[PDB]
């Protein structure tokens, strides 16, 4: 069982885009589906929930009207159109399988939110991207002035794993994030699509 | 009893003939497909042949195609393999396996004891995989779109010196007698088995078997000898390792009183894992210590025996009958009470590429310190920074269960040389005497 | 010597959904089960309570052909004593079963690009289905305490889910047509005999 989200990236305020959640490993039509928001460094904020397209779709009080959830059981995908996006919606969206069935033999998360996907990250901001700048320093390496979060930072491309502590990035005056990996450094920024080996 | 005895194995010579006969009792032998499977001494399973319920359709492995005849006599409910023009590679142990389901979703549940006859694998399963007790080991089969993608993947666990045993069938399910510990998985043209927690009885050879609609054979896997070496919720609960922490959240009758609460464990940087799905019940694959109990409007998640893996954000979520929303809890930040550690203090002068870039970000670090409360003051020659330095602390370490903090002071390019010495003073319980490395320009 | 019209059952151009499984009575007739058993089209012929080789030897008062379409991974749910979402919820066979189950792949007949949503199954009902019972009722399944006046929503899920039957699905997700021959003999004269 795996749910893979796609469509998380740079969004202009008031923009429109589409999260696609490919669900595999289970009979997609039997389980309800849901989207759950998580603002960076904040709690889980439920987005929406669906079981059938012709049925009733449920939405959070703050997203009623500007969000639209849908299914495609033929493609085993869950779609979320978000339009007229507001500032507080910059977050990480998880595609979560909400089971509703009860087979009377072995209950399997009959009313919970069973399996959560890796989740994509949506930035609702007009600020443009900027490539990370890596600066080598317990050996360390700063990565400053990259937009937006996240960036994948590692030591020796994952060869050296023990003792690698990564602290969460910060929101600076320029609005540009910065981390540092402490024990070559590999810094991979997907939104700007730059791989840097320092 | 659905036992299947088998005999007809002994010393023969190459180029000869041999009749293997296996008799099945306890089930309608004339309704289930059967097959002959072969295991060379110290080598993975090799599926010889297979005959349908009626005996009309017969399938043979291309390594033995054209020289072995599989036959079935339903009156005596016995099944034969006629081996003719034998080779030296056929010296092995033979089993006849009952097929639970039709082809292509072949499923070999009951196996013969083994007849010792003396005279490459399509699925590129790894030769071996090493695990540790209590680990989560994923041993992954691999095949084409004809092997894995279209037909069911079945996993057999063969203990040393015994017949194979079915663990996973139809890529997901388990027989009546297999612990839920084993979990099947299949994605595209790649299947896998996940063993969550290992014991001394998981030391066995694990094979992946799938039918082929193109090759028309039930290809097995190779070896892989597994070796063991609003819901109002508290903002941050805590407890010492080995303690039982009660995370109690409360909403309303519409929130939680009349709806099933659920408890999720979000480790830092990872998607949440449902630990509790009913008011009380717990999904398989979660340690039994994670108990849940909803009394009236208050749901309690009890975590007994805390460890370095137990520190995460524990959310409680319940559907609202009134607001019509799956309202989550505030999010309890569970942390383990560790002995106060000694902050290892480091500092780095900004590199010369900072000067070539126009800024200067000087960093000070406190590694391996407990608890979360700690302060860093940038004493630039007996002068304190005025709201320019920014710092963020790590989450509690996944293994060491300690914290790491980094304070970055981002000053102007001309500001770096107008001063000579920069230093960072640390305030923590583990180091009453402040520790600071005073680097110079 | 009127042979039994098994063609209207096995060779029917349109089978029924598993929840509303068709049941055809067979009597006043002679049936050769050996032709079915020795047919290569059938992938599954599991006889419980009887043996297929002796089927032509025995006589029963009447035969019931219970025809439906299920999923491949789901065919093993048409055995006596099995549990799940087809056996417990859609078509239950008693453990004291005297009959046979005949399942053959029908991708080229009951699949459709985009999904053959004409076939359904019952995910939701109160109790496990009694053996040899069918319920065609489409009543919203109240899974919660609140009566929601028959509107598909939370705790009011539509009881029937559709089968996604695409030709590109794996064999475990392909539409398998299943005919269950239920054999009944009693004080009434055995009327359907086998050559
Ligand atoms: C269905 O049609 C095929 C056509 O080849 C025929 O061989 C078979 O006997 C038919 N089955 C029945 C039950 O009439």
């Amino acid at each position: 069982v795996q749910l893979l989200e796609s469509g998380g990236g740079l969004v202009q305020p008031g923009g429109s885009l589409r999260l696609s959640c490919a669900a595999s490993g289970f009979t997609f039509s039997d389980y309800a589906m849901s989207w759950v928001r998580q603002a960076p460094g904040k709690g889980l904020e439920w987005v929406s929930w669906i079981y059938s397209g012709s049925g009733n779709k449920y939405y959070a009080d703050s997203v009623k009207g500007r969000f639209t959830i849908s299914r495609d059981n033929s493609k085993n995908t869950l779609y979320l159109q978000m339009n007229s996006l507001r500032a507080e919606d910059t977050a990480v969206y998880y595609c979560a399988r909400f089971p509703i069935a009860r087979t009377s033999n072995s209950q399997s998360s009959y009313d919970g939110m069973d399996v959560w996907g890796q989740g994509t990250l949506v930035t609702v901001s007009s600020a443009s991207t900027k490539g990370p700048s890596v600066f080598p320093l317990a050996l360390g390496c700063l990565v400053k002035d990259y937009f937006p979060e996240p960036v994948t930072v590692s030591w020796n491309s994952g060869a050296l794993t023990s003792g690698v502590h990564t602290f969460p990035a910060v929101l600076q005056s320029s609005g540009l994030y910065s981390l540092s990996s402490v024990v070559t450094c590999n810094v991979d920024h997907k939104p700007s699509n730059t791989k840097v080996d320092k | 009893e659905v036992q299947v005895l088998e005999s007809g194995g002994g010393l023969v010579q190459p180029g000869g003939s041999l009749r293997l006969s296996c008799a099945a009792s306890g089930f309608t032998f004339s309704s289930y497909d059967m097959s002959w499977v072969r295991q060379a001494p110290g080598k993975g399973l090799e599926w010889v042949s297979g005959i349908s319920y009626s005996g009309g359709s017969t399938y043979y492995a291309d390594s033995v195609k054209g020289r072995f005849t599989i036959s079935r006599d339903n009156s005596k409910n016995t099944l034969y393999l006629q081996m003719n023009s034998l080779r030296a590679e056929d010296t092995a142990v033979y089993y006849c396996a009952r097929d639970v389901n039709f082809v292509p979703l072949v499923t070999f549940d009951y196996w013969g004891q083994g007849t010792l006859v003396t005279v490459q694998s399509v699925l590129t399963q790894p030769p071996s995989a090493s695990g540790t007790p209590g680990q989560r080991v994923t041993l992954s089969c691999t095949g084409s779109s004809s092997n894995i993608g279209s037909n069911s993947v079945t996993w057999y666990q063969q203990l040393p010196g015994t017949a194979p045993k079915l663990l996973i069938y139809d890529d997901n399910q388990r027989p009546s007698g297999v612990p839920d510990r084993f979990s099947g998985s299949k994605s595209g043209t790649s299947a896998s088995l996940a063993i969550s927690g290992l014991r001394s009885e998981d030391e066995a050879d694990y094979y992946c078997g799938t039918w082929d609609y193109s090759l028309s054979a039930y290809v097995f896997g190779g070896g892989t000898k597994l070796t063991v070496l609003v819901l109002t919720q508290p903002p941050s609960a805590s407890g010492t390792p080995g303690q039982r922490v009660t995370i109690s959240c409360s909403g309303s009758s519409s929130n939680i009183g009349s709806n099933a609460v659920s408890w999720y464990q979000q480790l830092p940087g990872t998607a949440p894992k449902l630990l509790i799905y009913a008011d009380n019940k717990r999904p398989s694959g979660v340690p039994d210590r994670f108990s849940g109990s909803k009394s009236g409007t208050s749901a309690s998640l009890a975590i007994s025996g805390l460890r370095s893996e137990d520190e995460a954000d524990y959310y409680c979520g319940a559907w609202d009958s009134s607001l019509n929303a799956y309202v989550f809890g505030g999010g309890t930040k569970l942390t383990v009470l560790r002995t106060v550690a000694a902050p290892s203090v480091f500092i780095f002068p900004p590199s010369d590429e900072q000067l070539k870039s126009g800024t200067a970000s000087v960093v000070c670090l406190l590694n391996n310190f407990y608890p979360r409360e700690a302060k860093v003051q940038w004493k630039v020659d007996n002068a304190l920074q005025s709201g320019n330095s920014q710092e963020s602390v790590t989450e509690q370490d996944s293994k060491d269960s300690t914290y790491s903090l980094s304070s970055t002071l981002t000053l102007s390019k001309a500001d770096y040389e107008k001063h000579k010495v920069y230093a960072c003073e640390v305030t923590h319980q583990g180091l009453s005497s402040p520790v600071t490395k005073s680097f110079n320009r | 010597t009127n042979l039994c019209p098994f063609g209207e059952v096995f060779n029917a151009t349109r089978f029924a959904s598993v929840y509303a499984w068709n049941r055809k009575r067979i009597s006043n007739c002679v049936a050769d089960y050996s032709v079915l058993y020795n047919s290569a089209s059938f992938s599954t012929f599991k006889c419980y309570g009887v043996s297929p080789t002796k089927l032509n030897d025995l006589c029963f008062t009447n035969v019931y052909a219970d025809s439906f379409v299920i999923r491949g991974d789901e065919v093993r749910q048409i055995a006596p004593g099995q549990t799940g979402k087809i056996a417990d919820y859609n078509y239950k066979l008693p453990d004291d079963f005297t009959g046979c189950v005949i399942a053959w792949n029908s991708n080229n007949l009951d699949s459709k690009v985009g999904g053959n949503y004409n076939y359904l199954y019952r995910l939701f009902r109160k109790s496990n289905l009694k053996p040899f019972e069918r319920d065609i009722s489409t009543e919203i399944y109240q899974a919660g305490s609140t009566p929601c006046n028959g509107v598909e929503g939370f705790n009011c899920y539509f009881p029937l889910q559709s089968y996604g039957f695409q030709p590109t699905n794996g064999v475990g997700y392909q539409p398998y047509r299943v005919v269950v021959l239920s054999f009944e003999l009693l004080h009434a004269p055995a009327t359907v005999c086998g050559p």
